[PDB]
RNA sequence: UGCUGAAAGCAUCUAAGCACGAAACUUGCCCCGAGAUGAGUUCUCCCUGACCCUUUAAGGGUCCUGAAGGAACGUUGAAGA
RNA sequence: CGAUGUCGGCUCAUCACAUCCUGGGGCUGAAGUAGGUCCCAAGGGUAUGGCUGUUCGCCAUUUAAAGUGGUACGCGAGCUG
RNA sequence: GUGAAGAGGGAAACAACCCAGACCGCCAGCUAAGGUCCCAAAGUCAUGGUUAAGUGGGAAACGAUGUGGGAAGGCCCAGAC
């Protein structure tokens, strides 16, 4: 409604080839290709991309909604890319990263070794963050949920693989 | 991968350097000889299959002995099929000895195990027996109730009854192979197979982990 | 949680969502506030 | 005089061939129970087999409205006491979809030595073709 | 439990899409199993004669042949009422 | 009512889940260990004895646990009495 | 009122419910209740809505930005949410 209602501004250099409902975005940083609802329809009209309710589908302004922001952090995603950052809180906490497997020391009786999809690039500036990068949103969130879900952040003391930007809440213990 | 055909010798212990007997069974596994390749162009499935041992001249008839002159083979004692794992390869007439399993740590064996007959469910299930005493009446080895009321008022399938036990198709899993003789063609695995002493055996590598 | 069949909104930040047809009151400030099955 | 009776050895039937992508199977199911039975000749007599045979192929590619593609249960009891099992839509179509058009039809086919004799002339493929060239098939577009 | 994400310019695990997730479920393991009348497949083996009759049919009969194989019989079995 | 044998024990089960154990999970007045409570889950498992005709119960000592019910308060053309 | 002492059609099956009261015959028509996609006779009829829960095709207090309609009302492009 008021989100599919604006415009998706395409910067310049960034390549959108409409087949019937599958949308190819490539820029500068990486060929990022959908394939909307049928209750979206998706005009370009050489300036921008907009997006409208198919005719004849009931809830389709909801779906044109969602085909916008989704458009909306491809266009991000080829031009500028998505980066989470998130840091391990704990004694003996450790990040590496081996070619695109990270490596983690999680206070495991065994090493946990992710494989990153094929496209992320994690970097590690400090044993204690990662600092993963990519182009396709949901993505980067995935992995970030992933890492996140090896050792979630602990209430009482705050351990675990938290967001750079998230926070966590804490709670005493009991009595004493 | 493949197994082979063997023939239950018996059993025997084998003394260990430290002084621990191991009980092994002694299969004689002679030159299993392929009869036949199956295709999936053919057939749906790859298998191979084998025979063993030898049959007298005027006992074969003469189905089984064109089959056999057609693979180019001696006529053995039986017929049996392997299934293939994919990236194996065998031709017709290509004999396999026991040397296959000289590698292969533990191993699978199949027969038929010894008839024991009509059997009461004392020996075939374990029923536990009623009293052999304090006013029992005619019923000590008996089953029992064998079900319900007028609710279901029928007895369900597969109520453990007596019937025939013995004599059927059993394998046992995951026995360690002691020792693979390829000169007197013998292979011993630890442990009882199934099956009289003669009875032919299947050998096969275990596909447990 | 709460598996409730009167499930509310206990605080000013609880918030109610159906997924996949089932209500629930998920919280932010509390999580003794998530709740199931109104 | 009486009323027509159609003779089963003098009874000619025809080969079809009904392509079942995106059909509703209940649908698609009624007008194969309706051609299998004879109901559509004039012809029909209750007693006889004059219905024809049709090859339903592409059984895998047939359509279910609402989430009966994964709620749709079938249900079998297999003689063994704790014998009841179930599996889904999708469960058949991935194991043998061939199954799915067949339970239908059959459960809509008179129950009775006519109606398993009706429903031997259904044949149904989860693929685009067919042995029976032989026969001549022509396409019956339902 | 989430990720992206609108309807609801925020929020939101769900409406479109996507990822995890248990001894239950389908397989994997063992056994039975083509009467699976939907009675399947593969390999091999055997049989390559004449002549009448009629209400001319996948009809009946006579002579000559009797295969592959099976069954019977016997000696029997760690198979078996 | 021209008969449907009725407690308890034994033998033999079988289903339900409103789950005792094992398995997954949320909240905790959850530091850990051990818990409490609620959701999911029926695969398999789920005592021996003293007393008593007893089911039950109390007690002793175990156990991962000694589940709750239906099945003519399952089971006497199966046993006991 | 029906059954008893009343058949027939319907409600799956169902004395007592709905329709209807059997003298006999007919390979004739029209109807009642009830129905018309297939089992199973007859509309996969026409027009306009509604629900997506297989609701329809059990079950309440109570809970809920499910969704269609109606009448008002507060704030609002001196810019509201």
């Amino acid at each position: 409604s008021r989100v599919a209602k604006a415009p998706v501004v395409v910067p310049a250099g960034v390549d959108v080839k409409i087949n019937g409902q599958v949308i190819t975005i490539k820029g500068k940083n990486g060929e990022l290709t959908r394939t909307l609802n049928d209750a979206v329809e998706v005009k370009h009209a050489d300036n921008t991309l907009t997006f409208g309710p198919r005719d004849g589908y009931a809830d389709g302004w909801a779906q044109a909604g969602t085909a916008r922001a989704l458009l909306n952090s491809m266009v991000i995603g080829v031009t500028e890319g998505f980066t989470k950052k998130l840091q391990l809180v704990g004694v003996g906490y450790r990040a590496a990263v081996k070619g695109n497997v990270i490596n983690l020391s999680l206070g495991f009786s065994h090493p946990v070794d992710h494989q990153l999809p094929a496209g992320i690039t994690a970097e590690c500036p400090t044993q204690t963050e990662i600092v993963l990068k990519g182009a396709d949103k949901q993505v980067i969130g995935q992995v970030a949920a992933d890492l996140r879900a090896y050792r979630r952040p602990e209430p009482y003391k705050g351990k675990g693989v938290r967001y750079a930007d998230e926070v966590v809440r804490t709670k005493e213990a009991k009595k004493k | 991968m493949i197994g082979l055909v063997g023939k239950k010798v018996g059993m025997t212990r084998i003394f260990t350097e430290d002084g621990v007997s191991i009980p092994v069974t002694v299969i004689e596994v002679e030159a299993n000889r392929v009869t036949q390749v199956k295709d999936l162009a053919n057939d749906g499935y790859r298998a191979i299959q084998v025979t063993t041992g030898a049959k007298k001249a005027n006992r074969v008839t003469k189905p089984e002995a064109g089959h056999f002159a057609k693979a180019g083979v001696e006529a053995g004692r039986g017929l049996w099929e392997f299934r293939l794992a994919e990236g194996e390869e065998f031709t017709v007439g290509q004999s396999i000895s026991v040397e296959l399993f000289a590698d292969v740590k533990k191993v699978d064996v199949t027969g038929t195990s010894k008839g024991k007959g009509f059997a009461g469910t004392v020996k075939r299930w374990n029923f536990r027996t009623q009293d052999a005493t304090h006013g029992n009446s005619l019923s000590h080895r008996v089953p029992g109730s064998i079900g319900q009321n007028q609710t279901p008022g029928k007895v369900f399938k597969g109520k453990k009854m007596a019937g025939q036990m013995g004599n059927e198709r059993v394998t046992v899993q995951s026995l360690d192979v002691v020792r693979v003789d390829a000169e007197r063609n013998l292979l011993l695995v630890k442990g009882a197979v199934p099956g009289a002493t003669g009875s032919d055996l299947i050998v096969k590598p275990a596909v447990k982990a | 949680m709460k598996v409730r069949a009167s499930v509310k909104k206990l605080c000013r930040n609880c918030k109610i969502v159906k997924r996949d047809g089932v209500i629930r009151v998920i919280c932010s400030a509390e999580p003794k506030h998530k709740q199931r099955q109104g | 005089m009486k009323t027509f009776t159609a003779k089963p050895e003098t009874v000619k039937r025809d080969w079809y061939v009904v392509d079942a992508t995106g059909k509703t199977l209940g649908r698609l199911a009624t007008e194969l129970a309706r051609r299998l039975r004879g109901k559509h000749k004039a012809e029909y007599t209750p007693h006889v087999d004059t219905g024809d045979y049709i090859i339903v192929l592409n059984a895998d590619k047939v359509a279910v409205t609402g989430n009966k593609r994964t709620d749709k249960v079938y249900y079998h009891h297999t003689g063994h006491i704790g014998g009841i099992k179930q599996a889904t839509f999708e469960e058949m179509i991935a194991r043998r979809p061939e199954r799915v058009i067949e339970i239908a039809v059959k459960g809509m086919l008179p129950k009775g030595p006519l109606g398993r004799a009706m429903f031997r002339k259904l044949k149904v493929y989860a693929g685009n073709e067919h042995n029976h060239a032989a026969q001549q098939p022509q396409v019956l577009d339902i």
